[PDB]
């Protein structure tokens, strides 16, 4: 019986870990070295909230709207893809070595208790982007209400 | 157009709350062999109980227990917290539960035009229920890993999330117009 | 004895389940961010996620090609993310599967074209559907413009 | 001794002969289902050479511009995509069985002869690519001789 | 017996030649990309292909994470279709045999930190080398400022 | 690419060679040559309907190709029966040549009925749809054939000709996007 | 992300939180939880320094970490030892402590001479360096010890402490905006 | 400044024509274990000839043979093509041959300031120059590979490759400046 996630198995904890440490640091890095200088301002699309849309989808390998366009920022963009490009192949390799083990042992397809826990953090994911988008729209129209 | 667009709405609405609350009552949604009355028959299984099929001891129902204590075994808490999500049937009901007060919601919609936000609450329900059927199924399939096919009962589940989701499109649509109505005339 | 490869088995390394799954929380996740995106009027409209283009972002996000168009408010944002999430664990888990049963026989050599032939059967489908559909449009759109004169 | 365009190996040549051909088909029909009514005249950048630049960026996983907005060019795109992620998830699977076949016989790391072959393409569309220029550089320059 | 795995072990899959290469065919294609989109006055810029912004593009098609221009001369079209055949090849061929290494054994458990440690510092010195470049570009800027007032 | 009359008679001769080239491959039975029986095994070269001794004691004996083999032929699945019916009958190659005379004959329409610009554009849509369909006979033929061989030039003789198809078909829509840019351009003035 | 004074005392308290925590995380003893011995195996808590016994026979009693054990070593390459003498002296959390310090010492500072505005940028220059430093600790204790087992409550002590200096120095960098955005502001009128 | 760049241009032209023509000549391109003047020895090995280090017979070169016949097998004809390119060397020596009508084309420069088609020749053949140079470092190790370590001979190659490319970027620099100045000149 696979666990939930049972799809995290092929990288350890502590990679995974040490990814949301990275992911941070280099959306905050990121964030500094766009947008700290008086002297570019902005001319630059990245804030705070856009820095860390970039590396996600930087790291998802899915380039979204925006790409930095100062030195240090794309500096930050080329380290990120290399760690992104890294890790992504080390997830796909150690995950193909583990179902060819299991394979090769003394019902083949993959079943769905294998990537249920993914399933479930989707729909969690949507509901709660339903639930942030339902309280910023009451706030805004209570808003609006208290003006008018 | 306005009008098609409530008639439109109500049709689908109806149909996804129609087919789910016969796809959960119903017990057509596995098809597998299995024994009887705790021999191997094929039989057709649903939420609740399997009924045997084509056998010696045909027509005859067994409440399908998703807690096979038989063994006295636990392993690990997740199993036991998925059993006892499945055994209750809590998301194909809540799913239900969601379509029926988007109905509600739908139907209330004509006393009050003014206020729109019964139709963006239609639809938010609507959305809801289509994810907790999705929700439900993932459970359901899980559970059931934990020959076969499935039958028309559990296709109708499937049918009425399709249906269910194309009417949540529907609604907020209908939202988006009534707003814009509302921007257009202040503009005059 | 190898039998034949099926016109369909480069669906084989996931489920049937996974596949039926797989288009279920597309439309879901396209009906999602198409409510997110534009239901309030206080964000109108600013994006361009209607149901269509929705539609096609999440369909250019499973495939990992990106169309054009990316959620710019929180929410549109949170369901980006978590579909790119899943997309990501999805394909590397039918590749790693697809190694796994081109490595390991039971009861190598280059793909042959029986291979994916359902692919291919699929896709020249996929084109005559278009062009049937860009064929209706026109005849529809010229007997309309004729009506009106 | 591995041969220089050995990068071929995973799949048939049967099956590269018929995605060049699917290639094509798709970029023809793109290009009709882009252009040929009259009534969309145009709102899409999707002639028959932007047609095979979109289907070449799809097939490489790197969309480059644009996006069919048409629902018939939406189509081809869909069906496109589904064939190239079928495709190169199939090849690199492929790949990655011979490899594994290959180290269970009984150094370890891919050698620059294995991918010499890429190599020389590579090279050889740069250099075709520059001759294509100068031959463009050099007909516009006397083109604008004949006007003046 | 299995020794810990070096700093520097995620580059064990492709020989050292392979990475000395890959870097020089990125520089080559760059300075080909910049070449071809930006030497003839009759195509002037109308592209934002620049020195700096080919780099940037050959960079980011090396990491299939795409970019936000695209060439559109004949010429630049099939730099970047060639490049973009060597990045699918290079990239399936990394991912392929880092599958054989992580299956077969020489002389299967989770992959540790101490297998991908290496990634890590790099990507820590690119962060700290960008902070540098940053704090010493506002430092010029502040100096110059005051030099002209 | 450049004026109306050149034009015109590059794809029709694009049209003629597409049509030549097809229905050769269709006629011809030099496909794939492959070891065989054409009456022990031999080297054989075959085609769509019959194959040929080839270098064997008796050269030139053509056999019709064994689609329903008889003695115990395992029988198969209803979509393999169906994959066998279509590549026996070669309803692809044949409906391929069938729409591109459809489009040869079309476009010598063209030459009657100027102002009817809707014939250019149905022989562009037949000639796409007879690319699509050499397309799918030759996947068909290929998969049947693949369960040491090479490939006649009848087959690439086929290969060419939906290039050709495409092609030729690719400039005669482009007629018909030019045809309607006259129309409108004499309508501004 | 409203106002200043309230911005000012926020980034001081998340400051102060961060340097006492990664304080406490370099100066506690609980790092690591694992099979050991503190002088046969049993069940130990370990840290930076010294490990002491746990549910033993002779409990609260520690020993200096073995990071240059005799006894035949083996020794290793220059990599391994490098990566062994930056754990036994734990130079990075003392770094990242150094910097934490420096950055307070700058916010707190920044109240004297309000008019100097590079104070905050430093201050946020400092911090994301610690928040670095943070990470790079982390990783090299995390390698040294990959080479059961459990992290200790001062180990995601030290793990917190990063994250609040990394939005600390968000909010260090956000205020040197707007003190220049209000210069602008006076600069137009 | 131009002038300055040019200078510049001039200088890394210099360099690398001077790295890549020592990269050719010198031998020091691979250290490995090899037979000597037909015992295993570590010995030096370039493009032409192979020199004992540190043996009995040390200081002698032995001209390398790109055609092993010693068997009499021929296998592909791949095999026959790459060994052949590898032996004349054709790659890295017409890159030194492009290199050298790159920097004539610049020192040609000063003598017709009005001819701007020739730096732009001059960008073209460095870069042909570094695309020749990694078309032969390719195949040179291609060929080595059907323990060794590289000398300075070879990185020079590989040194000689990065200015060459950054030097044909930046006389592309002046191509793209002479023509800007010459259209902003005829605007006024």
């Amino acid at each position: 019986k696979p666990g939930v996630f049972s799809f995290l198995d092929p990288l350890a904890y502590e990679i995974w870990m040490c990814i949301v440490f990275a992911y941070i640091g280099v959306s905050v890095v990121l964030f500094l070295v766009s947008r700290f200088s008086p002297y570019e301002w902005s001319t630059n699309e990245f804030g705070i909230f856009n820095s860390l849309w970039f590396s996600l989808g930087a790291f998802m390998q899915q380039g979204c709207d925006i790409s930095p366009r100062s030195l240090s920022g794309r500096i930050v963009g080329g380290v990120w893809w290399f760690f992104t490009l890294i890790i992504i192949s080390s997830y796909t390799a150690n995950l193909a070595a583990f179902l060819t083990v299991e394979r090769m042992v003394s019902t083949s397809a993959l079943s769905l208790s294998n990537v249920a826990g993914v399933f479930y953090i989707l729909v969690g994911g949507l509901g709660l982007a339903m639930l942030v988008a339902l309280i910023e729209f009451c706030y805004k129209s209570r808003a609006e209400a208290k003006r008018m | 157009d306005r009008g098609v667009q409530m008639l439109l709405t109500t049709v689908g609405a109806f149909a996804a709350f129609s087919l789910m609350t016969i796809a959960v009552g119903t017990d057509y949604w596995l098809y597998s062999r299995g024994v009887c009355k705790t021999e191997e028959v094929m039989t057709h299984s649903g939420l609740w109980r399997t009924c045997c099929l084509e056998g010696n001891f045909k027509g005859l129902c067994k409440q399908i227990d998703h807690f096979p204590e038989d063994a006295d075994y636990e392993a690990d808490t997740a199993e036991y917290f998925l059993r006892a999500v499945r055994a209750s049937s809590i998301f194909p009901i809540l799913s239900v539960i969601l379509l029926f007060m988007g109905g509600l919601c739908i139907a209330a919609s004509e006393f009050y035009k003014t206020r729109h936000n019964i139709i963006l609450s239609a639809g938010i329900f609507f959305v809801s229920a289509g994810l907790s059927n999705i929700i439900g199924i993932i459970v359901y399939i899980s559970a059931n890993a934990g020959s076969y096919s499935y039958g028309w009962s559990f296709y109708f589940g499937a049918l009425s999330f399709i249906i269910a989701e194309m009417v949540g499109v529907l609604a907020v649509h209908m939202f988006i117009d009534r707003h814009k109505q509302l921007r257009a005339t202040a503009r005059a």
